């Protein structure tokens, strides 16, 4: 259970 | 003729769980309260998706307006906090601010350098943004560009663009300005009007534990 | 100066931002002091995939071996835990404890609910993992199955699978057993015999803040 994302 | 209460809070930093938190918070008690409508002012450089959509999902199941406000001038909402915008009932932005730049990424590496994301990724949050964009009724030709050319636009710009509904200096302003707007999604399932005659303000301040969790932040 | 010298640090909790901030903070430490190499003692239920991939590099990057141990009794390297020992010099697990479940997801909804991600993300991460076992001499068969069988194991069936290389109750049956054997990655070009005999234990205790960080996210 890797937690994907953020964003610039 | 009635007296229109409506509810004023900050929110600031990382888009993270305890950003959900505040929404959840500060949307519950202006709910609670009957309020005409809650204002956020918000200035975020960005955040975590699952947060992201949490809060988004947290303002389509308001029982009141949420307007959110990028403010003060020098503030953004930018990644993240587009998402947050467009999945609102009224964005604002303070003259100075800044509004898009969505190209998802992984993340940052050690040297400046920055993990791309899969073209997956890229093509859910197009789809993602989109759908917000169109739900609203905001330019979602314009949206798309906050990803694929990681756009970034003023207020002037965003309005111009049809991505926002109001350019306000303070409160104030704002009120005066969206007086009489229409909701850009519904509340409960109907657009609202809102009425912002005859308002009181009402400024929530941050709890101990967003004072702290933010303090530990500015280190 | 002409000492053999092992550190050992303490990372627990979700693997975020600071969890990288620590591993280069300790990994520095005992890079400037010429350490044999240093051992992480690895207990982390789950964390984010950009700050999981900033500690893979600093490992592969590391002047000195990086043993990840997966201590004490009852830890996991779960999640983005599983990541980081795959791209480290040698595994060891203590009894008791887990290693794999590293299926990538978008998050947590409201409810509590996973939020999936989107099948192509899931092949990614696939090639991720098969990648830092490849690279590393292990199975790359059983790493794939810790994503797409949710397949987790115990330090027997890690060790048989080859995905480990030391099962040990303590430090010292770490160094005792580990002792002569090559790292599984390269150590600045050159894959290195592991020299603990007549070794000086050094104990990082973590910071203030590390603690404290770690009780906060945890709640
Ligand atoms: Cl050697």
């Amino acid at each position: 259970n890797v937690i994907v994302l953020m964003l610039p | 003729l009635a007296k229109n209460i409506v509810y004023v809070a900050q929110i600031k930093g990382q888009i993270t769980s305890y950003t959900y938190d505040q929404f959840d918070r500060y949307i519950t008690i202006a709910e609670q309260d009957n309020a005409e409508a809650i204002i956020i002012e918000l200035d975020t450089p960005g955040g975590r998706a699952d947060a992201m959509m949490n809060i988004v999902q947290r303002i389509q199941q308001s029982k009141i307006p949420v307007i959110i406000y990028v403010y003060p001038p020098g503030a953004s909402a930018a990644s993240a906090g587009t998402y947050i915008a467009l999945g609102s009932h009224l964005i604002a932005m303070a003259p100075g601010t800044s509004i898009g730049a969505c190209r998802p990424i992984l993340g940052y590496s050690q040297n400046g350098s920055i993990i791309e994301a899969p073209p997956a990724i890229t093509n859910y949050f197009i789809a993602y943004i989109k759908s917000l964009a169109q739900e609203s009724g905001r330019n979602a030709t314009i949206a798309e560009e906050f990803i694929t050319k990681d756009l970034s636009l003023t207020p002037e710009e965003a309005l111009k663009y049809g991505v926002i509904e109001v350019v306000a200096r303070d409160i104030n302003e704002l009120l005066k300005k969206s007086n009489g707007m229409k909701t850009k999604i519904p509340v409960n399932g109907r657009y609202v009007t809102l009425n912002f005659t005859n308002v009181e303000v009402r400024y929530l301040a941050p709890s101990f534990k967003d004072k702290l969790i933010s303090y530990i932040t500015d280190l």
